[PDB]
């Protein structure tokens, strides 16, 4: 029920090769729907989502403009970088930032985000009160005493409580069709022989939105995690997602074993059990 | 909505 | 810092011998975002092979879907070879279509 909003920039120094290279994305939960490339021909932020193809002219030149600022701040910010840890112009290196915001099912705000990598590892954050700043290390310190005396918390806070959560009720009425739909994942088992002793059973969870499911392994109704395997959530490369889940079984008690699916799109808890 | 926040470090 | 990916090779849909379909891999939670992944058909390179835009998790580390339209075959062999600079050597992860 609850819903997210995240912009994800990334810029690499390329030393020779040109100017860094700049990669901005924008997701509202786990679909995608702008991104920037400083690599293509348009130099405009770009739509990725059906739904936001409706916003009028100012809007994408205020997010070009925004955008491509950002990567501009990040090429000065490669070189400053380069100062504070003293290191050479030979070397490739990444900045990478987050900034979003969390509405619950009610739509009210929930949290705000901004955080920056150096390299990946945490260089400088915003604490979850919105008003003060965790830097890792002496270098991010140089970065916090600015950023304390140009009062950059008090704007960010600002964006975050108002802009930020305005914008993605806004985006979840205008694409409320793809992003509050809760598409059920169709389930099935497969069987494959191990040995004549032992078999895999395979539990599958496919086309389904959101991401967030639990898949569980159970022998007689009791919890199973001894010879089992689960991989990780993966897009389907059409706005869905799938998972799997095995366990290796004695041959003959295969229907001693049940597998429990649990997602938003299911009214109850769907359970599997092999033929 | 991405906002303007080009800060330096 | 320095992150091995993972990596899964699968289909879009349930695989039917003669149907398009669209063959995937997913690399994630890599460091740092430079990248070579290849989609292999009988040990050779497929050259139309789009990829989403890179984007990172949490701790900072990548994730990519490298992905191409093909009609699987009983002959037809498949499979996604990653390079990332964590790796001692190009990993190959074949495709099984029940995976
Ligand atoms: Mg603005
Ligand atoms: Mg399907
Ligand atoms: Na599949």
């Amino acid at each position: 029920g609850s819903h997210s909003m995240r912009y994800f920039t990334t810029s690499v120094s390329r030393p020779g090769r040109g100017e860094p290279r700049f990669i901005a994305v924008g997701y509202v939960d786990d679909t995608q729907f702008v991104r920037f490339d400083s690599d293509a021909a348009s130099q405009r932020m770009e739509p990725r989502a059906p739904w936001i193809e409706q916003e009028g002219p100012e809007y994408w030149d205020l997010q070009t403009r925004n955008v491509k600022a950002q990567s501009q701040t990040d090429r000065a910010n490669l070189g400053t970088l380069r100062g504070y840890y003293n290191q050479s112009e030979a070397g490739s290196h990444t900045i990478q930032m987050m900034y979003g915001c969390d509405v619950g099912s009610d739509g009210r705000f929930l949290r705000g985000y901004r955080q920056d990598a150096y390299d990946g590892k945490d260089y400088i954050a915003l604490n979850e009160d919105l008003r003060s700043w965790t830097a890792a290390d002496m270098a991010a310190q140089i970065t916090q005493r600015k950023w304390e005396a140009a009062r950059v918390a008090e704007q960010l806070r600002a964006y975050l409580e108002g802009t930020c959560v305005e914008w993605l009720r806004r985006y979840l009425e205008n694409g409320k069709e793809t992003l509050q739909r809760t598409d059920a994942p169709k389930t099935h088992m497969t069987h494959h022989a191990v040995s004549d002793h032992e078999a895999t059973l395979r539990c599958w969870a496919l086309s389904f939105y959101p991401a967030e499911i639990t898949l569980t392994w159970q022998r007689d109704g009791e919890d199973q995690t001894q010879d089992t395997e689960l991989v990780e959530t993966r897009p389907a490369g059409d706005g869905t997602f799938q998972k799997w889940a095995s366990v290796v079984v004695p041959s003959g008690q295969e229907q001693r074993y049940t597998c429990h699916v649990q997602h938003e799109g299911l009214p109850k808890p769907l359970t599997l059990r092999w033929e | 909505y991405f906002p303007l926040q080009s800060y330096g470090f | 810092i320095q992150r091995t990916p993972k990596i899964q090779v699968y289909s879009r849909h349930p695989a039917e011998n003669g149907k398009s379909n669209f063959l995937n891999c997913y690399v994630s939670g890599f460091h740092p975002s430079d990248i070579e992944v290849d989609l292999l058909k009988n040990g050779e390179r497929i050259e139309k092979v789009e990829h989403s835009d890179l984007s990172f998790s949490k701790d900072w580390s990548f994730y990519l879907l490298y992905y191409t339209e093909f009609t699987p075959t009983e002959k037809d062999e498949y499979a996604c070879r990653v390079n990332h600079v964590t790796l001692s050597q190009p990993k190959i992860v074949k495709w099984d279509r029940d995976m």
